[PDB]
């Protein structure tokens, strides 16, 4: 359950930029936004299961070999 | 009917476009805006049905379109591409747009520029699902790309290409051969590097660039201090305050003032959302706008004349802004002509020669056939043009002599 | 009752000083005017290029420039012809005042 | 898998197509609207707040919308570029059009 | 009223679309030539007044 | 070599898949090599 615009000191508990996340496990890792949560944090289902949430990550990250 | 002018020169010129993308994503707890949750008025809207449930529905559907705009527009790039540590793109500048590491948010310099220059009673804000460090990264990716790969990165995996070598290409796209651009490459960077800095000044001397920024965020709070206002409004009711009522008129007589304040709020945020759909409407008018300038100028170089800048599209850079996008268009434009005599083919022996590509000039005293956007005489031959027929159906044909580079050869 | 109809901002004079301009560089000076300044060009030869444009190779207009000038000024013939004949082609701007 | 067609011949073609480009520009007092006249109705049409105003409002920005509509669409031009005083445009006719 | 100006909103939107879709063609039929099928009448096209 | 620019497909590089324009002294990076001639068998016939 997400509390939009909520501190966590008013309702695992987790305080994202969109608000005191509960039931979902933090990541520091990052992955697809597979459930959108807002402020660049996403969650999801990956597994031994629990609900995840995560900053998400924007693609592949690729130096171009350019000279 | 036998005039012609050339350009002799030309000048590279950056034009700034500027494109809405998204709103203030907005969602209103009807029941708290109309009620305040004294729940003698609630036991009242719960009679209206619908009217409760479908306003918050309407603005949930607006609040993901805004993610859906911004993701369209920005999300088009496959993978997260960054520069080399090198930069030696051709003497072409691209510091100034691409990012900048003493920024805490790696935006560029311009991207800080328009981030400085554009400026609760039941009604929430909500996030955007990407921040503006997320988006800076996009518009670093899609500018990484396009300074190392063309357009390639559009169409497949990014291949390398030598960044002249890229602007030869599209110098090749609007119909100038592409030695013109390497025997002008410092004058050509030059003439780019000034542009580009003329743009941090053009930005810097007035807000009243960005209006069309500034404007979907005026817009937005005036809509909501009006909404606001809406609550200090009676509607034939004795007072404007709810819980005023209920202390004064006993709950018969409460009942009917109670009623009109229910259809006055609710009449208003009905006009309220009505106005943001409309509204959302025109941005999202604008973001499939922006999204197309994406595909269309960023990631390819359009034959689309003004669609993309004015004169002929060499590409363009994206750099994110509050609410929206900026293109910094790259344009060819031709600006320093002369006038020619021309005829619409030449004769040689009893035959008609058309020029391959190009035209036909005369300086007055001899014939030259030159590519047609950029003065540069070549002297007339069998290989740069054909023939097609006797001399005479054409109006207008001149008589010349057509040198044939053969002939020397067959000397031997 | 209340209601006016305010003037548009350009006259209907002045639209027609764009639209003689618009089609003044466009004879004279094909898309170049779209760009630079409006480099003059002979129409017979930007009739050549515009046909190079679509795979058609440029002898193939002055070959039969006098049968395309007529095709050309007949079609225009058949347009003032049928605008004049009938109203029923301005639908999409008579639905305009009419809602 | 073995036949092509190629055209001998051309017509040039001349297709009219039509757009609308600015409604008739119009506005509404809506206190005259409303009441008319009589200021014991423009009294009681103050208890509604901000309506009257946000109408005349979103009346103005259509009404001026139309305007730059018009210039969007006609206003490419950066001179006025003025036809030469005589034709010799290889035989094809701009008189019914200039 | 407001039913009135709720439809004109909407309708100056739906000539909005117009005006831009005749700007686009003014832009690129007259001060051009369209590589694209079908959007300046049938056949290739040339050039338009 | 000299390649179409979307398919990797290697011409031997000569007169008429190029074009010549003035000195090298301007062109950055420019290279030296031949350039064939494909009129030299008859050249030499
Ligand atoms: C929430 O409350 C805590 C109380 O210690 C405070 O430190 C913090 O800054 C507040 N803000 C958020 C949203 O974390
Ligand atoms: C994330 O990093 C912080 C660093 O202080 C660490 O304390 C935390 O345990 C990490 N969490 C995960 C899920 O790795
Ligand atoms: C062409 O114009 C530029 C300015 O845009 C000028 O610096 C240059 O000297 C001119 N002539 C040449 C050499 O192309
Ligand atoms: C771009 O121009 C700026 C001018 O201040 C300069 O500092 C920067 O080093 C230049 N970048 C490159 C790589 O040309
Ligand atoms: C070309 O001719 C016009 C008219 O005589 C003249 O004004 C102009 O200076 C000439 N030169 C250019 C700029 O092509
Ligand atoms: C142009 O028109 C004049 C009209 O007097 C004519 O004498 C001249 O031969 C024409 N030139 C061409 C190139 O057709
Ligand atoms: C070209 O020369 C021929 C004679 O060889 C002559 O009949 C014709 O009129 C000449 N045409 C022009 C354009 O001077
Ligand atoms: C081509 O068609 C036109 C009529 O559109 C006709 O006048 C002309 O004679 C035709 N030419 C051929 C080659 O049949
Ligand atoms: C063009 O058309 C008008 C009206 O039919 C006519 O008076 C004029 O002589 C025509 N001019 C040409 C060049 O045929
Ligand atoms: C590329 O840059 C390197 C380092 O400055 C230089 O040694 C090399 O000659 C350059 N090559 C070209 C093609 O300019
Ligand atoms: C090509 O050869 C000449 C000597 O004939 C030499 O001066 C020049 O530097 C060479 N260029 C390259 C890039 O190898």
């Amino acid at each position: 359950v997400l509390y939009q615009g909520v501190n966590c000191t008013e309702v695992n508990v987790f305080q994202t930029r969109a608000g005191c996340l509960i039931g979902a496990e933090h990541v520091n890792n990052s992955y697809e936004c597979d459930i959108p949560i807002g402020a660049g944090i996403c969650a999801s289902y990956q597994t031994s299961q629990s609900i995840i949430a995560y900053t998400m990550s924007l693609g592949v990250e690729n130096s171009v070999a350019y000279s | 009917n036998n005039s012609i002018a050339i350009p002799t020169n030309f000048t590279i010129s950056v034009t700034t476009e500027i494109l809405p993308v998204s709103m203030t994503k907005t969602s209103v707890d009807c029941t708290m805006y109309i009620c305040g949750d004294s729940t003698e008025c609630s036991n009242l809207l719960l009679q209206y049905g619908s009217f409760c449930t479908q306003l918050n529905r309407a603005l949930t559907g607006i609040a993901v379109e805004q993610d859906k705009n911004t993701q369209e527009v920005f999300a088009q790039v496959k993978q997260i591409y960054k520069t080399p540590p090198i930069k030696d793109f051709g003497g072409f500048n691209f510091s100034q747009i691409l990012p900048d590491p003493s920024k805490p948010s790696k935006r560029s310099f311009i991207e800080d520029l328009l981030f400085n220059k554009v400026t609760f009673n039941g009604l929430t804000v909500l996030p955007p699902l990407l921040t503006d460090e997320m988006i800076a990264q996009y518009t670093s990716a899609l500018l990484a790309g396009t300074i190392t790969s063309g357009w390639t990165f559009g169409a497949g995996a990014a291949l390398q290409i030598p960044f002249a070598m890229q602007m030869a290409y599209r110098f090749n796209g609007i119909g100038v051969t592409q030695n013109v651009l390497y025997e002008n490459q410092k004058l050509i960077a030059n003439q780019f590097n000034s542009a580009i800095g003329k743009i941090q000044d053009s930005l810097s001397s007035t807000a009243s660039a960005l209006g069309k920024l500034q404007d979907v965020v005026n817009q937005n709070a005036q809509a909501l201090n009006t909404l606001v206002k809406q609550l200090s409004s009676n509607f034939g009711a004795i007072s404007s305050v709810l819980n005023d009522i209920l202390s004064r008129l006993d709950p018969p007589e409460a009942e009917v003032q109670i009623d009109r304040l229910i259809t006055g709020r609710l009449q208003s945020l009905q006009t309220y959302v009505t106005q943001q759909l409309i509204r959302a409407a025109e941005i999202r008018a604008s973001a499939n706008l922006a999204a197309t300038k994406m595909s269309e100028c960023v990631l390819g170089q359009s034959k689309r004349v003004d669609f993309c800048g004015k004169g002929y599209h060499l590409m363009s850079f994206p750099q994110s802004a509050p609410h929206g996008v900026v293109f910094l268009h790259v344009t060819y434009v031709p600006a320093q002509e002369k006038n020619f005599t021309t005829a619409p083919a030449i004769c040689h022996d009893g035959k008609a020669h058309f020029p391959r590509e190009g035209v036909f000039v005369s300086n007055g005293t001899h014939w030259f056939v030159t590519q047609r956007n950029f003065y540069e005489p070549q002297i007339i031959t069998t290989d740069n043009t054909f023939v097609s027929g006797n001399c005479d159906v054409v109006i207008g044909i001149v008589n010349n002599t057509v040198y044939d580079p053969l002939q020397p050869e067959l000397d031997s």
